[PDB]
RNA sequence: GUUUUCGUUGUUUUUU
């Protein structure tokens, strides 16, 4: 469009194919030859032509145009030379590869040594791929001794003994063993005779080795002439302003020529041998240097300043080179980015912006018949002030420079034309922030030119960002097109992002001021005067400038907070929720309940007007919609800052202070935890503290005395928080909770307790002792870092140290756990970037190989679904079936006649009995489907689509259904409309018969939830939906169903890596980030090898018996029980001479008398539930009897078995030292230990409902999954090994996933928060959707082959491209990568289809539009 | 280094939130936390050659 | 091979908020480039507005080229696909 | 101790091979799919606990369901080997065993080791196809987790309606590995395409397709 | 600039997937100047029922091998091992450490005299080859005199 | 005591880069052949004499590292350096330590 | 005369 006419047609790249350039095309290709090294001609301008800076090769300033294409660095695309080598040289990443072409074919005749007959080599050729081919015919090569001149019938071959290849120096050595070995003649494998061998290699040949004839060869393999580059590439580099030091690759390539030069010398003159030889290598290592001076074990080539040569390798890999720095990641225009500030009175989706970024940055806006008049205003207004054009651009592509033009208002605009307008108000722009974690950290923002030099913000939207104004630099970008001002506003708005995916749940809410605010306005005795309330209310936007009827009146008018709020309420909004089992007459206005808008009972907090799901924001979401959130938080943020204005609120020393009883309640609880410290010490020091379950004595110590302290401070921060008074600021800050809590109280004026360090007490860093000032194992609290003082109080100086401790604990985990974190999020970015639901539904990859046909199982996205609880799922059957049941013929269990228009029908009747039955057994097939499959044991609420509860109380507070009217509607009309609308809900169109059953699958449990809600039964007796009221809850219901749908195109692997990653984010069980990487880099074993082994019901009820089968799961060797061993030399083989076995010998023994004697422990065999004569049978049955073992008497000193061997003294200490490991006494192999584990396992109660039921069972150390799932009394179908890879190993792919998605789960659940099923399932599927275990690492994501413009971009590029070239692989540009580092539209939402001007509908537009 | 001002605590401008501080205009007019700074550009002739 | 025809058509019978954006854009700065109007105008000086009202009504000259995964395509007129 | 662990080890074993044959619509006799390990001892072990191989060793009728479902079914014998280290002759006996009787399939589940010596002329055993396992993971049934779906083997309408509704290809599904535990479960050999029948969360049942591949 | 203080001994346990369990580390150099001359790190070989006895060869600075440190107690001057055990057994009711060191005289043992334990270190000494068996053992005895313990002498 | 516990750089360099405390002062660097004659005026033991079984429990002396003497009387040597330290005539900043338990 | 012309290596310290 602005770039000058060329008849070429507008084109872009669809396939980029790869591989090697041979010579003939790389002069082809070459515009001169270039020979000399010297670049400036004369040193007077005009550089040599062709040398390497070549005019012709094209031109580098502004007035001269290039030589070859006629035009300078407007259209100078450059242009390459190339440069005759004086001897075939090695590519620096083929070498490799030359072995592996070395270790194939024969040295003379050229060929492979075999070829398709033997069947091995066949079936490696019928491999698509030519690197697996060629390797799969090196490892049937190594299968033949000898290069075969014949079959292993000659086949053409020399016959010639193959040499052993090795990369000998920058070159490689053949040992040729020719005609028990020959001398082993290694040489100088000179490129020449490769060069000749390849030659020699016939096209079916190069094609079994994994080559294309008409693309990169192992002959282009071998460099005989190297590019020379357009000078625009290694432009003249300013070393100083106007002076310019040559570029690198200037000096490098100088280099190599003249090396090159040299080498050309070397024939015609006298060259006694070895000259040729170090002046080739010279050369060799110059052109190495060129591709890579980073050579291993060579001293690069570097400056004679000192710092080393630099190469192209270089600039490909790295951080931030060519793909990393330039393409992933380059500047922009229209971008500003400056301070931050709060504008209270400001909207959400707005930022004040300051006068400088709205003037300097602009948008082209097109003169049109509509904007003339104010375009022209523009224009006319001046360049250097707002609103201005600084430049207009003509629709040709002429420009105007405003501020140097004279005539600036003279500028009549054509339509057609661009005026670059200055950035008005509310022109919407990108907003950003580093780091950006979660994608609503990228936010469209409307501009508000306002004064000031930062950007004025709403405070809630500051939330979502996580940040503040102490200084932070914040990101606005500025749109240029149409298509894009409709992008953000459409696609990336603040309102757009208000719910965050990845818990579903808002991701802002009302916080600080307006938060404490809202607090102490809710309140009931809250009483405000007509002229605030009238003052408020032309300060409530959503006013109607109608005031209701104050609800105190006489002796005198008086308002309400309730009403306050109410005001600032649009109407049409209902929330109820009972708070801690409140009652319905409120007296401690707890409870909440707003009608219509309108509060009846209860104070609104942070838990209904913050982020938390099922929220007022959330309501608002589900019911009206963002611009009626962003309506309320303006209604609320402004009144709250008038009424705050008005009142105010702030702390105050006394605040902090509680009375002097709690703080001697504070003192006390101190002491008493301090003595029982001592006592802990006291027991510890002499051994009587009993040793815990996994805690060792001194540890142990330690461990208990910690939760004491932490006990300490906890109890002495609860009284100080039953201390704070009603006007104490404190509790109502935490009351109000803008911020703080409860710990922070604790630690303020009670006392701040332990200084625990990575869960951990500070320990004696001196020689056993925390300071000089304390003394050697001085266990008590003040020499381990308890902290014994309040921060009202002030700090000893040994604590305070302490607390210092403490606080670079907390700073530089921080500061460590930045680089970590930050790479995570980035490969798992790398990981997932083009997961995508496609227009059919199923989640695919870009080779459209389906992960899963329908997205969350349910084809929803993560702003539809909600908590609901399944009516029917709990319930006692009895209480379930009054419920649900119904009862005709005795009016004991009926519906009420009062309620219907047909009990005289409805008694005695059956054809309704018959349908209100089938309709009861379809609930009770819904409760086997889902109490015994879907939900098992304990909970019935989860995130579904259509809000059934809202849409119920929506139809009767419409249609007034309270009252006791008789019915209209009969019953088979519910029955009916039920049964049409499970029809109704359409997920995966077609008429395929797997088409209806992903829908049945996507719409199982929504149909059962709508059941367990809308059955007939619980519409009459409870509320009783009439014509109008049942009908418009049907069409609403599939309406918000058909909403409910995921978009096609939504990049939902970005998106699950980031609601992934963004929660890895904020921080003795291997949890939260260590067990991330086990579960991310793969670790085939994770740092716990722990199976959680379930005993049986019979089992798990059971103690002993689980005792038994624990010590029979622990594996046992002697070298645990092994008390002392010392090895004799007995002189009699059939007795002794030692009272330490004397009798035992005589009482057993009724060959080599070397004694291979050793001790047990009789203790560690009762705690193993042997005996020591066992253990000598083991030994019997493991070493037959050559070693003629005994067991000496049990009543005996000393369990010995004397293992007789059958000069004998280094083989028996060999001996000995064997089979103190290697005699296997009991246990399981593979578990070092066992736990005795409980686990409150779910089962249903008889009657109907649910109950909790204690069952045992074994926590095995170690990983042995598939022994101790052998072993009886475990669970075989419920034992699980924590180590997902062994799953794998044991149970598949399927199996793996779950267990895979449940490890992520519960690390999820670790901190507490909450992230979405589908994004994270979609991870667990893509990591089994190919049936085996794939990983985040490195290689394991370079395995991969595709596209290498991906994996070459992660890192180490220049590898990836070596096997790329030498496959001469194809890029179909199907990768997002290829779209962004080529710059075109992305496959993806807005870019994943196609939109076209059409013909059928602009035929029915008039004449007149008829184009000329 | 630094200054003796007057500081209340409340939440009366709503502006105060989020590391916000709101601020006297009479004290500034007076001049308080108001100072000077200064920048010393270096500059120097070069000798091409000998004589250029 | 290429074209799923519209009763084939097994995909969502709706627009897409991807589609909304594309369509208002594109209509939006077709008739900043002077292209033909198909709605009314009272003061919607920018061309973004009146695409909007183009959508509203849903009189857009467009068709959405839906691709398949498998490779083909669903065309869906603007007056057909239903508003979401 | 050693004979009755042996015992109950081998019974379960052959138990999860009748289950592998009843999942592969083989028809079973249900009083074997019954053989517990008391029948089993007496049927097949001794006095003192040594079992008899051989004896044990039993051909599978297809179900007809399955003949019409899956065609080429025929059947399948189960025999496990005689000799615990597979030798060559032994392995050679056995498999001369299998194309003598012209078992349509043949499942050799040893006992101590297959040294791949013996095993290469497993392939070799044309036109008898032999399949080889571990008494060891078919003592439980690995697909009787009670977080393990169960799968089905899709037959010629069924994957090919499969492939043709999706308009995907072969090496556009899902894969199960051919050494996958159900893919050895299910004899799943290349292009045989596996349903599973996947707990959903978020709908309830889910649907999923793997290619053996 | 802080840098760790030299002439101390610095035993730091190895990992244990390698041949060394223990490394007694000295950064051995000139304490007036504070300037480093050379250092030494003694390595412990083997490992508990596992890897043979508890032999310990320590790489001299400039050599290019292990050597057993009995031999260059004999090297160094004390030949026989009792010396070695004086020089290092100084809690002589100890049986554990001298049944613990068995193994490193067993393996020294090949080494009898000052001469061959010389020559023993010369030929891993990283020096020059044809420097035979007399400049061989002079350049070891000067190796174990300088740059050995320079601090010391 | 010995440095600040507070001043610390920011992320790539916190904990890094560290600052004395406020009365610290660093030792400019005496002879050690003073030092070596205050210790060998107690009838120092040579290394040569330190033996297994007559020193069995005999304290080894070091000097800036370098353990140069034995002495089974080590109370009124430390004693003596310690109280000489206190007079003037080992330099004031001159680091005497006595490892009892070892 | 519309228009119209600065850069890098290395080094240190930094910024929520
Ligand atoms: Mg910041
Ligand atoms: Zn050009
Ligand atoms: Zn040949």
């Amino acid at each position: 469009s602005q770039f000058p006419y060329s008849s070429a047609p507008l084109r872009s790249v669809k396939e980029v194919q790869f591989g090697l350039l041979s010579p003939e095309e790389i002069r082809a290709i070459s515009v001169v030859k270039i020979e000399y090294p010297e670049i400036m001609d004369e040193s007077r301008q005009r550089p040599r032509e062709g040398g390497l800076n070549d005019p012709k090769l094209g031109s580098i300033d502004r007035n001269f145009k290039c030589q070859t294409c006629g035009e300078g660095m407007a259209e100078c695309p450059g242009h390459f030379g190339h440069m005759e080598l004086a001897k075939p040289v090695f590519h620096i990443g083929f070498i490799p590869k030359i072995k592996k072409v070395c270790e194939c074919i024969c040295m003379n005749c050229g060929k492979l040594l075999l070829d398709e007959t033997n069947p091995t080599m066949a079936q490696a050729i019928r491999i698509r791929d030519p690197k697996k081919r060629f390797n799969a015919v090196w490892q049937l090569c190594k299968t033949k001794m000898v290069c075969e001149a014949d079959a292993p019938v000659s086949r053409g071959g020399c016959g010639n003994t193959q040499p052993v290849v090795r990369k000998d120096g920058m070159k490689l050595w053949g040992t040729w063993k020719k005609s028990r070995d020959a001398q082993p003649e290694r040489k100088l494998l000179t490129p020449g005779e490769i060069l000749n061998v390849f030659k020699h290699i016939s096209p079916e040949d190069c094609f079994r080795l994994g080559f294309n004839e008409d693309y990169a060869r192992p002959e282009w393999m071998i460099i005989t002439v190297l590019p020379v580059p357009p000078p625009q590439v290694r432009p003249s580099i300013a070393m100083d302003e106007t002076t310019q030091g040559q570029d690198d690759l200037t000096h490098k390539l100088s280099d190599i020529l003249k090396a090159n030069i040299n080498v050309q010398k070397l024939e015609m003159d006298g060259s006694p041998q070895h000259i040729i030889n170090e002046v080739e290598q010279l050369l060799q290592f110059h052109v190495a240097t060129y591709m890579d001076n980073d050579i291993a074990g060579q001293p690069q080539a570097l400056q004679k300043s000192g710092r080393p040569v630099k190469a192209i390798r270089a600039r490909l890999k790295g951080k931030e080179g060519r793909l990393r720095g330039n393409l992933m990641g380059k500047r922009v225009d229209f971008s500003a980015r400056t301070v931050i500030s709060g504008d209270p009175n400001l909207e959400l989706d707005q930022v004040g912006v300051p006068i400088s970024i709205a003037k300097t940055l602009s948008y082209p806006e097109t003169v049109t018949q509509y904007n003339i008049h104010r375009l022209t205003e523009y224009v006319r207004n001046g360049p250097n002030e707002h609103p201005g054009a600084k430049y207009v651009i003509r629709d040709n592509g002429d420009r105007i420079d405003l501020r140097y033009h004279k005539r600036a208002g003279d500028i009549v605009l054509q339509y057609g034309w661009k005026v670059e307008r200055h950035l008005m108000d509310d022109d919407p722009v990108l907003f950003n922030r580093q780091p950006s974690l979660h994608k609503m950290s990228m936010m469209a923002h409307r501009v508000k030119v306002m004064p000031y030099s930062t950007f004025r913000l709403n405070l809630s939207v500051t939330s979502p960002y996580n940040a503040d104004f102490d200084g932070d630099e914040m990101n606005l970008h500025v749109p240029q097109s149409e298509e894009t001002r409709a992008e953000l506003s459409q696609l990336c708005a603040v309102p757009l992002q208000i719910v965050s995916p990845q818990s579903n749940k808002p991701v802002m809410g009302i916080v600080q001021d307006t938060l404490c605010g809202v607090r102490k306005m809710t309140l009931r005795d809250t009483f405000i005067e007509y002229e605030q309330v009238m003052n408020m209310l032309f300060w409530v936007p959503s006013w109607d400038g109608v005031v209701p009827q104050p609800a105190i009146l006489k002796p005198k008018p008086l308002w309400t907070g309730k009403q306050l709020l109410s005001i600032a309420i649009p109407s049409g909004i209902h929330l109820q929720r009972t708070d801690g089992g409140n009652s319905l007459l409120s007296p401690k206005d707890n409870g909440m309940l707003i009608v219509d808008g309108k509060v009846m009972f209860g104070v609104v907090d942070k838990k209904t007007v913050g982020s938390g799901g099922g929220g007022l924001i959330h309501t608002v979401m589900r019911e009206k919609g963002p611009k009626i959130c962003a309506e309320l938080f303006g209604n609320i943020q402004k009144v709250v800052n008038y009424w705050l204005l008005h009142n105010g609120f702030s702390i105050g020393i006394g605040d902090a202070i509680a009375d002097a009883s709690t703080m001697k309640e504070i003192t006390h609880a101190i002491s008493s935890a301090k003595e029982q410290v001592q006592e802990i010490i006291y027991k510890a020091q002499h051994n009587e503290l009993e040793l815990k379950p996994g805690m060792t004595l001194r540890e142990s110590f330690e461990g208990e005395v910690s939760r004491t302290l932490n006990d300490a401070r906890d109890s002495a921060g609860r009284s100080a928080e039953m201390n704070l008074k009603d006007l104490n600021n404190v509790k109502q800050m935490v009351s109000a909770g803008s911020k703080g809590s409860f710990i922070n109280i604790a630690q303020m004026s009670a006392c701040v307790g332990q200084q625990m360090v990575e869960g951990k007490r500070i320990a004696f860093g001196f020689a056993d002792r925390s300071l000089p000032h304390f003394t050697k194992d001085d266990f008590s609290p003040e020499s381990k870092g308890f902290v014994e003082n309040s921060y009202l109080r002030g700090l000893t100086p040994q604590e305070f140290f302490f607390h210092a401790m403490a606080g670079r604990e907390g700073l530089i985990d921080t500061a460590v756990k930045t680089a970590e974190t930050g790479y995570i999020q980035r490969r798992l970015v790398k990981a997932l970037e083009d997961i995508m639901v496609h227009y059919d539904g199923t989640t695919r990859n870009s080779l459209g190989d389906i992960i899963q046909f329908l997205y969350g199982e349910d084809g929803l996205d993560g702003t539809q679904v909600e908590r609901q609880t399944i009516d029917t799922i709990p319930g006692s059957d009895k209480a379930f079936h009054k419920r649900y049941y119904v009862d005709l013929m005795d009016e004991k269990n009926s519906i009420k006649p009062d309620v219907i228009e047909y009990a005289a029908d409805i008694l005695g009747d059956v054809e309704l009995q018959k349908e209100l039955n089938s309709e009861y057994e379809q609930l009770v097939s819904d409760r086997k489907f889902l109490r015994e499959i879907v939900f098992v044991n304990g909970d019935h609420n989860w995130p579904l689509p259509v809000n059934l509860r809202r849409i119920i109380q929506n139809a009767q507070q419409i249609f007034h259904l309270d009252r006791a009217k008789a019915s209209d509607l009969t019953i088979p009309e519910i029955i009916h409309g039920v049964r049409d609308l499970c029809k109704k809900l359409f997920v995966l169109r077609g008429e395929n018969e797997l088409i209806k059953e992903a829908q049945q699958n996507a719409t199982s449990l929504f149909q059962c939830l709508v059941r367990a809600r809308l059955a007939t039964r619980r519409i009459l007796e409870e509320f009783r939906l009439n014509r109008d009221a049942f009908e418009w809850v049907l069409g609403t219901i599939e309406a918000q169903f058909q909403r409910s749908l995921v978009h096609p195109g939504e990049m939902v692997g970005v998106i699950a890596a980031q609601s992934i990653g963004e929660p890895a984010t904020q921080m003795n069980v291997t949890l939260g980030v260590p067990r991330l990487k086990e579960i991310l880099n793969v670790a085939k074993n994770i740092k716990t090898p722990a199976l959680t082994v379930y005993l049986d019901r019979e089992i798990a009820l059971d103690i002993e018996k689980a005792k038994v089968i624990q010590s029979s799961i622990e594996y046992t060797t002697l070298k645990n029980v092994t008390s002392a061993t010392e090895i004799y030399y007995d002189p009699d083989p059939t007795s002794t001479v030692i009272e330490e076995d004397f009798d035992t010998v005589e009482a057993y023994f009724s060959q080599s008398p070397w004694l291979l004697r050793l001790e047990l422990d009789r203790a560690r065999m009762l705690d193993k539930q042997l005996t020591m004569n066992q253990v000598a049978d083991k030994i019997s049955e493991v070493f037959s009897d050559d070693l003629f073992v005994m067991w000496s008497e049990d009543n005996a000193d000393k369990l010995i078995i004397r293992c007789r061997v059958i000069e004998e003294d280094q083989m028996l200490k060999r001996i000995e030292a064997h089979m103190l490991d290697l005699i296997a006494l009991r246990g399981i192999p593979g578990i070092s230990k066992v736990y005795m584990v409980k686990h409150k396992v779910s089962v249903p109660d008889e009657s109907g409902e649910y109950k909790n039921e204690e069952l045992w069972a074994l926590e095995t150390d170690g990983i042995n999954l598939a022994e101790v799932m052998a072993v009886p009394g475990v669970d075989s179908s419920r034992t699980y090994s924590n180590s997902f890879v062994e799953i794998l190993s044991v149970l598949g792919i399927e199996a793996t996933r779950s267990s895979l998605y449940k490890e992520i789960l519960n690390v999820i659940a670790f901190d507490g928060s909450y992230v979405n099923y589908r994004h994270m399932a979609l991870l667990v599927d893509v990591m089994t959707s190919r049936g085996y275990l794939m990983a985040i690492t490195r290689h394991g994501i370079n395995r991969a082959d595709t596209g290498a413009l991906m994996r070459c971009s992660f890192e180490e590029t220049v590898e990836i491209l070596f096997e790329a070239g030498a496959a001469a692989e194809l890029d179909d540009c199907r990768g997002v990568s290829e779209n962004v580092m080529l710059g075109q539209l992305a496959p993806m939402g807005t870019g994943a289809f196609d939109v076209m001007i059409d013909e059928k509908l602009l035929t029915s537009l008039p004449a007149d539009y008829a184009p000329t | 280094a630094g200054q003796n001002a007057i500081v209340a605590i409340a939440c009366y401008s709503g502006y105060n939130q989020e590391d916000s501080m709101i601020m006297n205009q009479s004290s500034i007019d007076r001049g308080l936390f108001r100072s000077l700074f200064f920048r010393s550009y270096m500059d120097q002739e070069k000798r091409f050659g000998i004589s250029i | 091979e290429l074209a799923i025809l519209k009763e084939e058509r097994t995909t969502t019978p709706y627009l897409t908020k991807y589609e909304r954006a594309r369509i208002l854009g594109t209509r939006a700065l077709q008739i900043s480039m002077n292209a033909p109007v198909l709605v009314d105008i009272e003061g919607e000086t920018d061309p973004l507005q009146i695409a909007m009202k183009e959508l509203s009504q849903r009189k857009i000259p467009l068709v959405i080229r839906r691709y398949l995964p498998d490779g083909s395509y669903e065309d869906w007129g603007c007056d057909e696909l239903i508003v979401d | 101790e050693d004979n009755n662990r042996i015992i109950s080890r081998l019974w379960r074993s052959f138990r999860t091979v009748k289950e592998m044959a009843a999942d592969r619509g083989y028809f079973i006799s249900q009083e074997e799919m019954d053989q517990s390990l008391e029948e089993f001892r007496s049927k097949i072990c001794d006095s003192m606990g040594n079992p008899q191989r051989k004896l044990m060793s039993f051909l599978a009728n297809p179900t007809p369901e399955a003949l019409e479902k899956y065609s080429d079914l025929g059947t399948l014998w189960v025999e496990f080997c005689d000799e615990p280290s597979v030798g060559i002759k032994t392995m050679r006996n056995f498999c001369l065993r299998i194309q003598e009787k012209n078992f349509s399939t043949g499942i050799f589940i040893y006992q101590n080791n297959i040294t791949p010596s013996a095993n290469k002329m497993i392939p070799t055993v044309s036109p008898a196809i032999i399949e080889t396992f571990q008494e060891s993971d078919l003592v439980v049934n690995i697909t009787h987790h009670e977080l393990v779906p169960k799968h089905i083997r899709l037959s010629d309408g069924e994957k090919s309606q499969l492939l043709q509704r999706y308009k995907l290809k072969e090496s556009q599904l899902p894969r199960i590995q051919r050494e996958d535990p159900v893919a050895r479960y299910l004899g799943l050999k290349r292009g045989q395409v596996v349903k599973i029948i996947r707990r959903s969360e978020t709908s309830g049942r889910y649907a999923s397709y793997r290619i053996c591949l | 600039q802080e840098r760790s203080a030299a002439n101390i001994v610095q035993v730091f346990k190895k990992a244990a997937p390698s041949p060394i369990s223990h490394v007694a580390e000295i950064r051995s150099a000139l304490e007036k100047g504070s300037r480093l001359i050379s250092t030494m790190q003694i390595k412990l070989y083997g490992r508990e029922d596992k890897g043979t006895g508890r032999t310990i060869k320590a790489t001299l600075p400039y050599v290019k091998q292990d050597i057993p440190i009995v031999i260059v107690f004999r090297a160094l001057g004390v030949v026989p091992d009792g010396e070695i055990l004086q020089h290092i057994c100084y809690d002589e009711n100890d049986w554990q450490m001298l049944e613990m060191l068995k193994p490193c005289i067993e393996e020294g043992f090949v080494i009898q005299d000052k001469e061959v334990a010389l020559d023993f270190i010369g030929r891993r000494g990283s020096a020059a080859l044809g420097i035979r068996r007399e400049k061989r053992i002079q350049y070891a005895k000067d190796i174990l005199q300088k740059e050995l313990l320079p601090h010391i002498t | 005591g010995l440095v600040c516990p507070a001043e610390t750089p920011e992320g790539q360099a916190c904990g890094l880069v560290k600052n004395l405390s406020l009365l610290s002062g660093i030792s400019i660097g005496s002879p050690s052949e003073p030092i070596i004659n205050f210790l060998e005026e107690w009838g120092m033991e040579p290394l040569e004499d330190y033996d297994p079984a007559q020193h069995t429990k005999s304290t080894r002396i070091f000097v800036n590292g370098v353990w140069t003497g034995i002495h089974r009387d080590p109370s009124m040597l430390v004693s003596t350096m310690r109280d000489l330290r206190r007079s003037g005539a080992i330099s004031p900043e001159v680091s005497i330590i006595r490892d009892i338990r070892e």
